[PDB]
RNA sequence: UUGAGCCUUGAUGUGUAGGAUAGGUGGGAGGCUUUGAAGUGUGGACGCCAGUCUGCAUGGAGCCGACCUUGAAAUACCACC
RNA sequence: AGGCGGCCCCCUGGACGAAGACUGACGCUCAGGUGCGAAAGCGUGGGGAGCAAACAGGAUUAGAUACCCUGGUAGUCCACGCCGUAAACGAUGUCGACUUGGAGGUUGUGCCCUUGAGGCGUGGCUUCCGGAGCUAACGCGUUAAGUCGACCGCCUGGGGA
């Protein structure tokens, strides 16, 4: 029951949900948040708005692993997708290291072409 | 078309982002980034370079 | 459209005072009579002072601290997409708005006589126990969730 | 390696006022702890923020009673729950 | 033609330049033939991430059998074998000569110690803007719907069909 102190942090943003994760270098998910449980309807989800009130909601879901140092992994194209992190950052949390890790489109399968309007 | 096997020139025209580096940027000319694309591949399908990116 | 005449500055009173106390003895006015307001302004405080505030000198400022509008709702649209959207209330005028909800309530309610209509009023205002305001809530707490648009 | 039951063992335990966290309870001056007490908190649980346990910073045989004084009742040493 | 982008190794049609040469009208077109296929479909055996007819739901609504959302088989892929049709479209049959351009792309190549980065030329393919001419009009416009010739394929109002 010693702090960690060290670790890692994942961030998703769809154009549909923001989910951050609190994670370990080993891949395990240690306490999670997500835009829809601020009970917002559709890429309400995907806002400032929503994923800045993501951040300590997930720090109080590792709070008895105890952070202060974490390293980032960013992924997705929603809005939310960096006020997750200063809100996290503003909850006295340091962070060691930012990199972007969001996927470039490969083989894709099939696009909308044809596309709903 | 030329000296396209050498990957410590190759990453100066290569991305962190897991991307190219414009013509624009470079200051060269369109064909040059044909030459770029083409010495990425003949990397690719020779061990020399990757084929993607990410962590 | 954009014009419109400029908005009015309003004024004091050399004897009732403030800009507030010179507008509290000028709104509602029915009748025209302009005689009935100066013996109700500042005249229903020396029993809320033993009711539900102190002192003659704060009991009118906790009224107006009680009632404190920050949020007006309002409905938006955007071609086939309509929301009921939250607006935080600017603070110039934000004191003289909450007046106008106790001075009309005296109005409205019919029950004993105008010394009490008022008195009767303001000690609940002086709590923040206005009549409905659960369902009141209720309405800027669910516009709330579109501050994050659609 | 562990689901389940069961044995085994430790921390407990206070208010109020005063040194004093007396759990209950039956005896009671030479007897006991070395895989253990201190520090008093960094930090974990609980909290009267004191203290104890997990485990350290850490050491490492002691200690305790008189005078003083609380209370039905005592504070080494030793059963029982 | 329809269509076709990877790197790497074979097999291969056609077109095109430089500097010459050997045949001697051997050309141009073409009914019926003789051979091609995009999507979808038919056959025999496999295949199944994603997309999705049909289908079953959510709905929505006056109703919803549909849009929109949740699932989802056929079909899409392959061994091949069939099918022969398209807004197969710059809606312009094939073939040849003559003749204002500009801007630009793409590929050979003649020449000046290329002492050559440069400059002066010149064939092939081809995009956009447009002039004389043509056209009802828009467009075609030296890659002409122009100027003129050889041959072939077609055709004489919709509604019915």
């Amino acid at each position: 029951r010693k702090q960690v102190s060290d670790g890692v942090a994942h961030i998703h943003a769809s154009f549909n949900n923001t989910i951050v994760t609190i994670t370990d270098r080993q891949g395990n998910a240690l306490g999670w948040a997500t835009a829809g449980g601020s009970g917002f309807r559709g890429s309400r989800k995907s806002t400032p708005f929503a994923a800045q009130v993501a951040a300590e909601r997930c720090a109080d879901a590792v709070k008895e692993y105890g952070i202060k140092n974490l390293e980032v992994m960013v992924k997705g194209p929603g809005p939310g997708r960096e006020s997750t992190i200063r809100a996290l950052n503003a909850a006295g949390f340091r962070i060691t290291n930012i990199t972007d890790v969001t996927p470039i489109p490969h083989n894709g399968c099939r696009p909308p072409k044809k596309r709903r309007v | 078309e030329i000296d396209y096997k050498d990957i410590a020139t190759l990453k100066n025209y290569i991305t962190e982002s897991g991307k190219i580096v414009p013509s624009r940027i470079t200051g060269t000319r369109a064909k040059y980034q044909r030459q770029l694309a083409r010495a990425i591949k003949r990397a690719r399908y020779l061990s020399l370079l990757p084929y993607t990116d990410r962590h | 459209r954009r014009r419109v005449i400029g908005q009015r500055k309003i004024l004091p009173d050399p004897k009732f005072g403030s800009e507030l106390l010179a507008k509290f003895v000028n709104i509602l006015m029915v009748d025209g009579k302009k005689s009935t307001a100066e013996s109700i302004v500042y005249s229903a405080l020396e029993t809320l002072a033993q009711r539900s505030g102190k002192s003659e000198l704060e009991a009118f400022e906790v009224a107006l601290e009680n009632v404190r509008p920050t949020v007006e709702v309002k409905s938006r649209r955007v071609g086939g997409s309509t929301y009921q959207v939250p607006v935080e209330v600017r603070p110039v005028r934000r004191n003289a708005l909450a007046m106008r909800w106790i001075v009309e309530a005296a109005r409205k309610r019919g029950d004993k006589s105008m010394a009490l209509r008022l008195a009767n009023e303001l000690s609940d205002a002086a709590e923040n126990k206005g009549t409905a305001v659960k369902k009141r809530e209720d309405v800027h707490r669910m516009a709330e969730a579109n501050k994050a648009f659609a």
